[PDB]
Protein backbone atom coordinates (compact mmCIF):
# COMPACT_ATOMS: atom_id res chain seq x y z
CA UNK A 1 0.00 0.00 0.00
CA UNK A 2 3.12 2.01 0.49
CA UNK A 3 4.13 1.70 -3.48
CA UNK A 4 0.88 1.40 -5.22
CA UNK A 5 -3.20 0.40 -4.76
CA UNK A 6 -3.27 -3.04 -3.04
CA UNK A 7 -6.76 -4.25 -2.65
CA UNK A 8 -8.00 -1.27 -3.75
CA UNK A 9 -6.61 0.75 -0.63
CA UNK A 10 -3.26 3.00 -0.65
CA UNK A 11 -0.82 4.75 1.35
CA UNK A 12 -1.10 8.72 1.12
CA UNK A 13 0.82 11.07 3.12
CA UNK A 14 -1.59 14.16 5.29
CA UNK A 15 -0.58 17.35 5.84
CA UNK A 16 1.87 16.60 8.70
CA UNK A 17 3.73 13.78 6.23
CA UNK A 18 1.84 10.56 8.61
CA UNK A 19 0.64 7.97 6.40
CA UNK A 20 -3.19 7.13 5.73
CA UNK A 21 -4.53 4.09 4.37
CA UNK A 22 -7.28 5.02 2.04
CA UNK A 23 -9.23 3.62 -0.76
CA UNK A 24 -7.98 3.94 -3.88
CA UNK A 25 -10.54 6.36 -5.34
CA UNK A 26 -9.95 8.41 -8.37
CA UNK A 27 -9.73 11.35 -5.53
CA UNK A 28 -6.95 9.89 -3.38
CA UNK A 29 -5.13 8.20 -6.91
CA UNK A 30 -4.45 12.25 -7.64
CA UNK A 31 -3.63 12.85 -3.69
CA UNK A 32 -0.75 10.10 -3.28
CA UNK A 33 0.22 11.34 -7.00
CA UNK A 34 0.83 14.97 -5.82
CA UNK A 35 2.83 13.67 -3.10
CA UNK A 36 5.26 12.38 -5.08
CA UNK A 37 5.49 15.10 -7.49
CA UNK A 38 4.37 18.33 -6.36
CA UNK A 39 4.72 18.32 -1.93
CA UNK A 40 7.75 16.59 -1.45
CA UNK A 41 9.58 19.24 -3.42
CA UNK A 42 11.76 22.21 -1.20
CA UNK A 43 10.00 24.94 -0.69
CA UNK A 44 12.47 27.17 -3.28
CA UNK A 45 10.95 25.40 -6.32
CA UNK A 46 7.42 24.71 -5.02
CA UNK A 47 5.77 27.99 -6.47
CA UNK A 48 8.30 27.52 -10.32
CA UNK A 49 6.74 23.80 -10.43
CA UNK A 50 2.91 25.11 -9.62
CA UNK A 51 3.08 27.46 -12.50
CA UNK A 52 4.56 25.25 -14.58
CA UNK A 53 2.25 22.06 -14.02
CA UNK A 54 -1.08 24.87 -13.37
CA UNK A 55 -3.40 24.01 -16.39
CA UNK A 56 -2.92 20.02 -15.44
CA UNK A 57 -3.12 20.01 -11.57
CA UNK A 58 -6.58 22.16 -12.87
CA UNK A 59 -7.95 19.76 -14.86
CA UNK A 60 -7.33 17.03 -11.80
CA UNK A 61 -8.30 19.02 -9.24
CA UNK A 62 -12.01 19.43 -11.78
CA UNK A 63 -12.36 15.83 -12.78
CA UNK A 64 -11.10 13.87 -10.04
CA UNK B 1 -3.12 23.06 3.19
CA UNK B 2 -5.75 24.07 0.33
CA UNK B 3 -5.75 20.53 -1.10
CA UNK B 4 -5.28 18.60 2.23
CA UNK B 5 -7.16 20.41 4.89
CA UNK B 6 -10.98 18.70 6.22
CA UNK B 7 -10.76 16.32 3.43
CA UNK B 8 -12.70 13.07 6.16
CA UNK B 9 -16.22 13.91 6.23
CA UNK B 10 -17.06 13.98 2.23
CA UNK B 11 -17.44 10.05 2.19
CA UNK B 12 -20.30 10.69 4.74
CA UNK B 13 -22.16 13.77 2.81
CA UNK B 14 -22.08 12.96 -0.96
CA UNK B 15 -25.03 15.64 -1.48
CA UNK B 16 -21.86 18.30 -0.70
CA UNK B 17 -19.23 16.92 -3.18
CA UNK B 18 -19.66 17.76 -7.13
CA UNK B 19 -21.30 14.60 -9.46
CA UNK B 20 -22.45 13.75 -5.46
CA UNK B 21 -19.58 11.49 -7.01
CA UNK B 22 -17.89 8.91 -4.32
CA UNK B 23 -14.71 8.75 -6.45
CA UNK B 24 -13.66 12.48 -5.67
CA UNK B 25 -13.29 11.75 -1.82
CA UNK B 26 -11.19 9.90 0.48
CA UNK B 27 -12.79 6.47 2.43
CA UNK B 28 -10.42 5.61 5.33
CA UNK B 29 -9.89 1.60 5.33
CA UNK B 30 -7.22 -1.37 6.32
CA UNK B 31 -5.80 -3.34 3.67
CA UNK B 32 -6.29 -6.55 6.02
CA UNK B 33 -9.33 -5.64 7.47
CA UNK B 34 -10.82 -4.99 4.04
CA UNK B 35 -11.13 -9.09 3.26
CA UNK B 36 -13.79 -9.19 5.84
CA UNK B 37 -16.26 -5.66 4.81
CA UNK B 38 -18.27 -7.72 2.32
CA UNK B 39 -21.80 -7.33 3.22
CA UNK B 40 -23.55 -3.75 3.58
CA UNK B 41 -26.29 -2.44 5.81
CA UNK B 42 -25.55 -5.57 8.25
CA UNK B 43 -26.57 -4.14 11.74
CA UNK B 44 -23.64 -3.66 14.09
CA UNK B 45 -25.36 -6.06 16.82
CA UNK B 46 -25.27 -8.76 14.51
CA UNK B 47 -21.33 -7.67 13.45
CA UNK B 48 -20.38 -7.48 17.10
CA UNK B 49 -22.32 -10.52 18.43
CA UNK B 50 -21.19 -12.63 15.24
CA UNK B 51 -17.08 -12.38 16.74
CA UNK B 52 -18.48 -12.93 20.50
CA UNK B 53 -20.77 -15.94 19.16
CA UNK B 54 -17.64 -17.32 17.66
CA UNK B 55 -15.05 -17.06 19.95
CA UNK B 56 -18.08 -18.57 22.77
CA UNK B 57 -18.57 -21.42 20.07
CA UNK B 58 -14.93 -21.90 19.88
CA UNK B 59 -13.78 -21.49 23.66
CA UNK B 60 -16.99 -23.81 24.38
CA UNK B 61 -15.24 -27.03 22.18
CA UNK B 62 -11.85 -26.49 23.50
CA UNK B 63 -11.78 -26.00 27.20
CA UNK B 64 -15.77 -26.83 27.85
Amino acid sequence: TYKKPTGGIVTVRSEMGEPIHKIATRGVMLWKEFDETIFNLPKNKLVPTLEAKRDYIISRLNAD
Amino acid sequence: IFFKKDSLWQSEHLEAVVDQDVQRTCILHGPVAAQFTKVIDEPIKSIMDGIHDGHIKKLLHQYY
